[PDB]
């Protein structure tokens, strides 16, 4: 239904500064918190945010509390200083996607229809984008029980705005692979993308790893996913297609010729124009 | 709302920082206005004869 | 004054389910909640006054606030039916409590039983023993019809007072549809 | 006394706030209200900013409604942490900083609170990347300028080390308030967590590049490249002629095939090579 979201810098750093301001809680704590923002045009988009005061006991966790008149309050008051700014869902700290993080959503689910979540990191170390967001279906298939409130994860990125690219670029000042020539395709996604293909193989190897020794629910839906990869693998090195390919390429190199063939002469031209500039400048000045 | 702006209407602005503050409408100069409606004549085709 | 924070366990499970009382078991203690929350609120403004339930269902219905006509307005047409569960009413009570506005506060709960319990003595023993680490001095007053004699409860508020507390009540339930008002005269009077 | 040594905190988040709720309602001077800890006499350290909505149309300041703030205060004391009100900001927007007269008026309503109140002024347009522009202030005692005395004894080469705005000049600049050197506050912890996803590619460069079409925009590319090195064909051949200050000056009507040239021989390289081996890896990973 929501086609992807747009996630700001402002919300993101606006949780890790909540996980600091209960960080003096030492023993345990996630950081639950209202997401704020509009959508337009199937995209979603989220731009403030505030948390919720919350506690919860490891002894019968299946308690939670909401002050739903922080809640009404406080959303009162952001209404107020913008009418624009609406909401648009919740977030959680998500370490690891916490148990009433099912009901959560079922909790405050009136007050927005697709009441969406977004999972972040507070110890940030990964290879790839620490931004979760789920989306709530409560699909039937055709075994067992149909109706199951699963949550489904919408795709995922960062948005920027002209506003605050100022203040962005401003907080770096550290390092910026910037003169995107040959070389930053190279390391934005040939380097770093290989290794993006490293853990979503590792992935299904972690799933893999039921033989006979993990969890109870044996294949059923994850299989005709695998089979369908293991059906869809590419064509060998048979056909045309290795005539199209080395025909294909053998184009490319064309352009890649006359390219380089150009330049020098460019540069050629430089050095005739370094010459007259040192000689008629030996003799004239002495 | 900026998608109604045409090139061709008519807008206020800021003195000091001069940006646009609120989009008009059309005008009508003194000289029209008060060319508008000031007759309060209510002579009648009675009162006319003859052609 | 007096800092404390009132909150109230209402009990909207499926015993509370006729006109034995007779108004209205839920008018009845519903009204019993608007006169203490005059007592605690008109000998303290600090006092705020909020709703819990301990169904099957253990649902805030009304954040913990000084107002009472949201309470009167969820009270109407509460729709008190469903399974009781007793065991979670302990931590929906106190991890609210500890969600209040300050632990300054005196931690006093009153709680609301009109239906037969299930629980385990020793899982309210451990919630109880529990109660004691966190320091916590909750009046249980007993409602409707019950298990006689409050089996596990006198237990309960025995290891709630005890070690050095003493000063915690159990006020049961008398099995007589009489009018509450001064079934619940003596917390009211004295805790 | 003070030794113009005194060196504001503040944060990473509120620079971020400013610009946002400063950029919203920009032609209007949008204010709020600053939020930190008071550390000693010297420095100060401002954690967090909470904007307050206006009080109607007009481009000023408004005023402050001490219910509003009074409960906003309490909603963090009773869900985040306490912290102290230290300081307050407006924004001039497009104007540069100074004090106006009606600023220096809300100044002064909270410098009788508390002592070392700050003064800040956002400019939510003449930033770009390097120029964030904020320069804190805040009064001195005009009854000292009536005495002829010179305040703020320099103790520390800390104070003129940024030569002040010829327009705050201009203004109350030196006569009714000072500037404050500041800086800001940062750790890895977020600046992994903001540089690892401001710009990230997904696996889009793992794709092939509307494989039809390639080949075509290069087409497209040569062609034109074509009469344009008709033109370098054409503009070389008036040198060993006329100086080349007049062949500076003398080339602001008409197009360049030099710098135009290089530019698309650029444009083809880095297109093709990336198509070329971004092509060539999934050979081998892909069966
Ligand atoms: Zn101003």
């Amino acid at each position: 239904a929501v086609q992807k979201v747009v996630v700001h810098p402002l919300v993101l750093l606006s949780v890790v500064d909540h996980f600091n301001r209960i960080g003096k809680v030492g023993n345990q704590k996630r950081v639950v918190g209202v997401l704020l923002g509009s959508w337009q045009k199937k995209v979603l988009d989220v731009s403030n945010s505030f948390a919720v005061p919350f506690d919860e006991d490891d002894k019968d966790d299946s308690v939670w509390f909401l002050d739903h008149d922080y809640l009404e309050n406080m959303y009162g008051m952001f209404k107020k200083v913008n009418a624009r700014e609406r909401i648009v869902g919740w977030y959680h700290t998500g370490p690891k996607l916490h148990k009433n993080d099912i009901a959560i959503n079922e909790l405050m689910k009136r007050y927005c229809p697709n009441s969406v979540l977004v999972i972040i990191d507070v110890k940030p170390k990964d290879l790839g984008l620490p931004t979760e967001a789920y989306i709530s279906v409560e699909e039937v298939h055709d075994d067992g029980t149909p109706t199951s409130k699963t949550f489904e994860h919408v795709t995922s990125e960062i948005g920027a705005e002209e506003a605050e690219e100022v203040g962005v670029e401003h907080l770096l000042r550290d390092i910026k692979d910037t003169t995107v020539g040959t070389l930053s395709q190279r390391i934005t996604n040939q380097v770093h993308g290989l290794k993006g293909l490293n853990s979503k193989l590792l992935d299904i190897r972690s799933y893999l790893e039921k033989v006979a020794t993990g969890k109870l629910p044996i294949n059923h839906q994850i299989i005709y996913q695998l089979q369908d990869v293991f059906n869809l693998l590419p064509d060998v090195s048979l056909q045309e297609f290795v005539k199209a390919f080395y025909l294909k390429t053998n184009d490319q190199m064309v352009v890649v010729y006359l390219a380089s063939l150009i330049r020098s002469v460019v540069a050629l031209h430089n050095l005739i124009n370094n010459k007259i500039a040192n000689r008629d400048a030996e003799k004239k000045e002495g | 709302d900026k998608s109604k702006l045409k090139p061709g209407t008519r807008v206020a602005l800021d003195m000091t920082t001069l940006t646009i503050m609120r989009y008009l409408p059309r005008e009508v100069d003194p000289l029209v206005y008060n060319m508008s409606h000031e007759d309060p004549g209510n002579v009648s085709y009675s009162e006319i004869g003859g052609l | 004054m007096v800092l404390e924070s009132t909150m109230v366990c209402v009990d909207n499970s499926e015993y509370m389910r006729n006109g034995d009382f007779l108004p209205t078991r839920l008018q009845a203690q519903q009204d019993a909640v608007n006169i203490v929350c005059h007592s605690k609120t008109r000998s303290n403004p600090e006092n705020n006054v909020g709703l819990i339930t301990l169904a099957n269902d253990c649902e805030v219905l009304t954040t913990l606030t000084p107002d009472t006509g949201r309470i009167l307005s969820k009270l109407h047409t509460v729709q008190p039916k469903g399974k009781i569960t007793f065991c979670t009413g302990i931590r929906v009570a106190h991890l609210a409590l500890k969600h209040r506005q300050g632990k300054n506060h005196k931690m006093r709960i009153i709680a609301f039983v009109g239906s037969p319990v299930e629980d385990n003595e020793k899982d309210l023993v451990k919630l109880a023993k529990r109660l004691k680490k966190e320091k916590v001095n909750v009046d249980i007053i007993n409602f409707g019809e019950e298990e006689v004699n409050t089996e596990k409860l006198t237990a309960f508020v025995n290891t709630l007072n005890g070690k050095d507390g003493t000063g915690s009540h159990l006020v049961t339930v008398p099995p007589g549809p009489s009018l509450a008002d001064a079934l619940i005269s003596s917390p009211i009077l004295a805790g | 006394a003070v030794d113009t040594a005194e060196q504001v905190y503040i944060s990473s988040l509120a620079l971020l706030k400013m610009l946002k709720h400063g950029r919203a309602g920009v032609p209007m001077e949008v204010m709020g209200l600053m939020l930190g800890e008071f550390v000693d006499d010297y420095t100060v350290r401002v954690i967090d900013v909470f904007a307050m909505p206006q009080s109607g149309t007009g481009v000023s300041v408004e005023a402050v409604d001490p219910v509003f703030q009074a409960k906003m205060l309490d909603m963090l004391k009773q869900t985040g942490r306490p912290e102290m009100v230290v300081g307050w900001y407006h924004s001039h927007p497009g104007f540069g900083c100074w004090l106006s007269g009606v600023d220096i008026n809300t100044q002064q309503s909270f410098e009788a609170l508390s002592e070392r109140a700050v003064a800040v002024v956002v400019d939510p347009i003449q930033s770009v990347k390097g120029k964030v522009v904020i320069d804190a202030f805040r009064l001195i005692n005009a009854n000292m300028m009536v005495l002829g005395h010179e305040p703020r004894q320099t103790t520390s080469n800390l104070g003129h080390l940024n030569k002040p705005s010829i327009q705050a000049l201009i203004h109350g600049l030196n006569r009714h308030y000072y500037s404050i050197t500041i800086n800001y506050r940062k750790n890895e912890l977020e600046q992994k967590m903001l540089l690892n996803l401001h710009k990230k590619s997904w696996m889009e460069g793992l794709t092939l590049q509307d494989y039809s079409e390639h080949c075509k925009h290069n087409e497209s590319v040569v062609k034109e490249m074509l009469e344009l090195a008709k033109n370098y064909n054409k503009a070389v051949e008036e040198e060993d002629k006329m100086t080349p200050e007049q062949l500076a000056i003398k080339n602001v009507g008409k197009q360049d095939p030099k710098r135009h040239l290089e530019e698309h021989v650029d444009v083809l390289m880095t297109s093709n090579i990336v198509q070329c081996l971004a092509a060539m890896l999934d050979t081998v990973v892909f069966k």
